[PDB]
């Protein structure tokens, strides 16, 4: 059932895990220096630990 | 004093790079969304410009000459009892000599 074809399409992959971690943990709404800081400092020691 | 000026210049090097990772990563981020043409955070900038100036304070202290234009105040303090006897004539004909040849 694969020989007449009418109409095709491509699509990509959803995301990738560590990549989507990285998202998650830059997505900042409304912060101060202090909420930056924290935030720069515990991904630097999760990146450490990995 | 000097040890406490290179130990500051290589904190603040330290700091420039973890500030130069941290816009890395950001950016690293960046190129995964699409659009969202932001810039960089201000708080990693400021720190970035602290790490630039605590380092380019230190790099002047660290080679400080600066010695006098005048050549007479360093033949100042020098007297001519020094500048009497010469490295190239010497005469080893001394009382001293026969005194200290026993011990």
């Amino acid at each position: 059932s694969l020989a007449e074809v009418v109409c095709l399409e491509m699509v990509d992959l959803p995301l990738t895990g560590a990549q989507a971690e990285l998202e998650g943990e830059f997505g900042k709404k409304a912060d101060g220096l202090l909420g930056m800081f924290l935030k720069r400092l515990s991904s630097q020691l999760i990146l450490l630990q990995a | 004093a000097p040890s406490l000026w290179k130990g500051l210049v290589g904190i603040g090097l330290f700091a420039l790079a973890h500030a130069a990772f941290s816009a890395a990563q950001h950016r690293s981020y960046m190129r995964l969304t699409e659009k969202e043409d932001e810039s960089l955070p201000i708080d990693i900038v400021l720190q970035t410009l602290l790490a630039f100036a605590v380092t380019c304070y230190g790099i002047v202290h660290i080679a400080g000459e600066f010695k006098d234009m005048d050549a007479t105040s360093e033949l100042k303090n020098k007297t001519f009892d020094t500048l009497r006897n010469h490295p190239s004539f010497y005469v080893f004909n001394h009382r001293g000599r026969v005194l200290f040849r026993p011990s």
